[PDB]
């Protein structure tokens, strides 16, 4: 694309985004810079973005200059999950104008769309549990001078560990790419042909039903991963 | 006073546990062994509650007390033993206070009795019911998680619910050496309680859990068999005669184990609650372990090796009979006769052995011979 | 996002006024529209930002032969809202034709609010099915919104006529409104009046004032749906993100309703999940299977007990779902509302697509078919005759609901990959 090739066109959308949450001109919204880590060159399932936070000097010696880069990492992971809720929203919204007086071709095409929304809606809810509730439980009741550096160093490690970015839960994460790429194929077609999206749907079912088996088997290697099999399938082999 | 040494490479007749033990042999000839035991207690205990703190302000008193004794150029034995026991008694009281109050022992003893010693029938009946096929079959690596989540789910199924001291009870399976053959139970322990629940007393608890679950499981499946046959003939009626014949001695053996648990648990509880020594907890546990070990019959190998056959034949017989419904003329009479002869042999053998000489165990034989038909059998 | 509520009929205006009074009591607002010193929350979901820091609510007050609307006026809470939306029967055809002649003026009222807002996301329709003034008028107005606005969402907070009946024309009215709801609405939240009356008679022994407590129940449910929007959460702060997970195809868009405190006018979360799976807590009275289950709770929650409890509900193996698709029970958490008394601290809500509502729909279908074939209960009314001399729209609605029941029972089967 012509836009999004520099850290200064998305970096002004940030100051536009802060006003629409009523969270702007605060010290909380201070020291925000927005950059990319990659030029778009791809099923682009990746998202290129970095956000940083920083604080004034006598607190900055505890909040290290290596931890903020890993904040930028976990940020791009969640945003990579958001890209699905944009593209799936796009394909159902392109389908919405082809409705009132529908036929077989309308209802079965939304029958495909629902479960791909549903998959992402439960993996996003999984990460919207791990990086926000349990690792925050041990960084909101884990704040009681060297010990503060130690507790914060536990917080970041748990946020990347329970987010499955680590190599321990990497075979679970590898199947998620196979889901996401089929959704990106599913997004381009509206109908140009109804069966071509059905093929991507039928492959997506195979990969979801296999994601269950690999994440149930990989508890032998993870107490945090015990939740994820249960998110992604509930009372369903 | 602390545990620190000053003399290196030369012995001063002393080195909690090992790396602080007594060196018994080098000890002087004007000093008895008894006072060396008292010294060893004081040093191990003061080391125990001294570290892991990252207390007692009697250090000046103890220093002056020893300092006065040091000045005397005559060895007065009563002076030495009195002052070391004066330090010893207050130390034993303080250590007792720390362990018994800071983390409650009553809860630990209750959990040990309720799970190792089968305090509740409903939870374990549910557990044997649900995880029957997993544990009946030989072990593998992934069955441990299955039987553990079944063990928590059955506890919730009888609605006996508790979190915290339930995660500490974690099922264990040693694969590469029937899943019931390697079923154990571990329980975690914290640092004030760590001395009393040393790994040796937990390994002692493991064995009695292993024996009690076998007799409990036998007791359940025998009644399931009898229930299956009555709900639906000469060959059939002999089977229920045989089933009741086994059930009598089975229920009696389980009731005897219930009696020994009842009698010894109260003795442990009284001995801890009647004085504040550290020695009372040791001797109470010794009494508790000795009488249970006798009543489990592992001290006498023949009666052990007879009750084992009585349990094993019931396992095989109860597994075989539930597969079929009707009478078995396809070698059922052959195996039925083999089983009744071997059963009568082993039961009479153990009955000869049981007749320690403890009043309750002698007296419990007499019930079957209120009748004089365990007398010909 | 930004939602304008639409209220029609006497009962619908009653439940809308009850909703606005509940939101006045919930948020830091006076009954004059004055911002209080403790109001921070998001208040741009239903409240238009007015000039002196007034959160004037987005309401469209429409009435048909007003009787209770005078009592709605007779209140100090009629000065909280009403930014100039004012305007001045018992059958579906009568209310349909009565809305048909006045459609331009009420459409101008809707157009004023539509150009007034910065953005819009959904339309909330609060009125009762076969309630007289609500029925017919609501179906016509629903046709007009989805004809005029295909860019937005339609949610319908409605009761279905399950009161065991004298008005005998109600199944015809419900079927005609139901055809409009199936093809011109994206989500309909369905409740049973009998189940709510049973729970209301269970908690206290009331006989006459059941309706007022039912208004409070629908008020708490409607505020509970958007508590994660008005108060900052993470997910389903867009309505469509919540609505998408339950609906597999746009004919099956009816949701069961359950609420776990039943004396409402601390506890473990797996327990209230199993409680919320009861039909004693569900507000709706062969084997039926759920299509998708998603639940809301706001209250005193342990943040780590969620994975333990979801594991425990999974290994309990209590609900039996639908074998063609990979759904889940989906646990979502919202914030307990401040600026209001925090009593009955644990409060949960369930929204799930179940085929058990097909049995209630089939009961209403059988009642309609019997009263239609007997033909002594439509009685050839002049409003029905002037609406249709030939009475084929009832047959069209019968065809639509027959297709719907077929789709329901085919979805219950494992053969709904092919269309039914």
């Amino acid at each position: 694309p012509g836009e999004l090739l520099n850290p200064l066109v998305l970096n002004s959308v940030l100051s536009k985004a802060l006003q629409c949450s009523l969270h702007g001109d605060t010290p909380h919204a201070s020291n925000l810079s927005l950059a990319l880590k990659y030029l778009p060159e791809v099923p682009d399932v990746l998202s290129c973005l970095e956000l940083r936070y920083k604080v004034d000097w006598p607190l900055n010696i505890v909040i290290t200059e290596g931890c903020v880069s890993k904040y930028s990492g976990v940020f791009s992971f969640l945003l990579q999950l958001k890209l699905m809720m944009w593209a799936l929203k796009d394909v159902c919204f392109h389908l919405k104008r082809t409705a009132m007086a529908g036929s077989v071709q309308f209802r079965q095409l939304q029958l495909f769309k629902h479960e791909m929304q549903h998959f992402v809606k439960v993996i996003q809810g999984y990460i919207a549990n791990q990086i926000l509730h349990v690792t925050w439980c041990e960084f909101r009741a884990r704040l009681a001078l060297e010990e503060i550096q130690r507790a914060h160093a536990e917080y970041l490690h748990k946020a990347v560990f329970r987010g499955l970015l680590t190599e321990k839960a990497a075979p679970v994460m590898n199947v998620i790419h196979s889901i996401f790429s089929l959704v990106l194929k599913f997004r381009s077609q509206l109908h140009p042909n109804f069966a071509l999206m059905q093929q991507s749907y039928n492959t997506f079912k195979y990969y979801s039903h296999f994601l269950f088996k690999v994440v149930t088997k990989l508890v032998n290697r993870q107490p945090h991963l015990e939740d994820f099999l249960l998110r992604i399938n509930f009372n369903n082999y | 006073l602390h545990g620190l040494l000053l003399d290196q490479h030369e012995e001063f007749f002393i080195k909690s546990l090992k790396q602080f033990s007594l060196r018994v042999e080098i000890l002087p000839s004007y000093i008895p062994v008894r006072v060396a035991e008292k010294i060893l207690f004081v040093g191990e205990s003061v080391q125990m509650f001294e570290n892991q703190n990252v207390l007692k302000n009697q250090e000046d008193t103890f220093a002056a007390e020893l300092h006065r004794l040091k000045q005397q150029p005559l060895f007065s034995l009563v002076d030495f033993e009195q002052v070391v026991d004066r330090i010893r008694s207050t130390v034993a009281e303080h250590l007792w206070k720390l362990m018994v109050e800071e983390s409650d022992l009553l809860g630990q003893l209750k959990i040990i009795k309720d799970f190792y010693l089968l305090g509740r029938g409903e939870l374990f009946q549910a557990f044997i019911d649900t995880a029957q096929h997993m544990l009946k079959t030989p072990p593998t690596a992934v069955t441990e998680h299955d039987v553990n989540v079944a063990f928590q789910q059955s506890a919730h199924k009888v609605l006996l619910d508790d979190d915290n001291l339930l995660p500490l009870l974690h099922l264990t399976i040693e694969y590469h050496g029937s899943g019931w053959a390697a079923l154990g139970l571990s329980y975690k322990v914290q640092w004030p309680l760590h001395i009393l629940f040393t790994p040796a007393v937990l390994e002692k608890y493991n064995v009695v859990f292993k024996y009690l679950l076998s007799v409990r499981r036998v007791q359940a499946e025998l009644q399931h068999c009898w229930a299956l046959q009555m709900q639906r003939q000469t060959d059939a009626i002999k089977w229920r005669l045989r089933n009741h014949m086994a059930f009598l001695v089975d229920n009696l053996q389980y009731y005897l184990q219930v009696d020994v648990l009842e009698s010894q648990f109260s003795q442990l509880l009284h001995q801890i609650n009647s004085t504040r020594d550290f020695e009372s907890i040791r001797l109470a546990h010794d009494h508790f372990l000795s009488n249970l070990l006798a009543q489990s019959f592992i001290l006498l190998k023949p009666v052990f090796h007879c009750l084992n056959e009585i349990l094993d034949l019931c396992h095989s017989f109860c597994s075989l009979v539930s597969q079929n419904l009707g009478p078995l003329d396809e070698r059922g009479a052959a195996q039925l006769s083999i089983l009744v002869k071997g059963f009568s042999r082993q039961s009479s053998l153990l009955f000869k052995i049981l007749s320690h000489q403890i009043n309750s165990d002698l007296a419990q034989l007499l019930l079957r011979l209120d009748y004089n038909k365990y007398y010909t059998q | 996002r930004e939602i304008i509520t639409l209220q029609l009929g006497q009962c619908g205006n009653q439940i809308g006024f009850e909703f606005w009074k509940q939101l006045c009591a919930e948020h830091g607002i006076s009954p004059e529209g004055i911002v209080e010193e403790f109001a921070t929350d998001r208040k741009d979901v239903f409240f238009y930002q007015a000039d002196d820091e007034h959160y004037i609510p987005r309401a469209v007050l429409l009435d048909l032969e007003p009787r209770v609307i005078h009592s709605i006026l007779n209140s100090p809470y009629a000065k909280l809202y009403n930014p100039e939306n004012i305007y001045l029967g018992n059958n579906w055809a009568s209310g349909f034709s009565q809305g048909e002649k006045i459609h331009e003026d009420i459409f101008d009222i809707i157009d004023r609010e539509a150009d007034g807002s910065d953005s819009l996301e959904g339309f909330v329709l609060c009125h009762s099915i076969a309630g007289g003034t609500g029925s017919g008028l609501g179906s016509y107005l629903l046709e007009r919104l989805n004809d005029r606005y295909p860019k937005k969402l339609v949610q319908t907070y409605s009761v279905f006529p399950n009161q065991d009946e004298d008005v005998v024309v109600q199944p015809y009215n419900s079927l005609l409104t139901l055809k409009r709801l199936t093809q011109n609405a994206d989500c309909v939240v369905v409740l049973d009046n009998t189940a709510l009356n049973r729970i209301a008679t269970d908690r206290l022994h009331i006989q006459n004032p059941s309706f007022s407590q039912i208004n409070q129940l629908v008020s708490t449910i409607m505020s509970a749906s958007t508590t994660t929007l008005r108060y900052p959460g993470y997910m389903n702060n867009d309505l469509i993100g919540l609505i998408a997970s339950l609906i597999p195809t746009p004919r099956l868009h009816f949701l069961m309703t359950g609420y776990t405190p039943l004396t409402t006018d601390k506890t473990t979360v797996l327990d209230v999940m199993r409680r919320l799976l009861q039909p004693k807590n569900v507000m709706v009275s062969t084997n039926h299977c759920y299509i998708a289950i998603l639940n809301i709770i706001q209250g005193e929650v342990d943040p780590t007990q969620v994975h333990k409890s979801l594991q425990r509900i999974r290994e309990r193996k209590l609900a039996n779902f639908i074998p063609w698709g990979p759904a889940s029970i989906q646990v979502a958490l919202s914030r307990k509302s401040p600026y209001l008394p925090s009593a009955h601290r644990v409060s949960g809500l369930m929204m799930a697509n179940h085929t058990s509502i097909s049995s209630l729909f089939e009961r209403t279908c059988r009642q309609y078919d019997k009263l239609r074939k007997r033909e002594a209960f439509l009685e050839q009314f002049r409003k029905e005759d002037m609406f249709k001399d030939n009475f084929d729209e009832m047959d069209t609605s019968r065809e639509i609901v027959q297709q719907l029941i077929d789709e329901y029972h085919a979805a219950t089967r494992p053969d709904y990959i092919s269309w039914g």
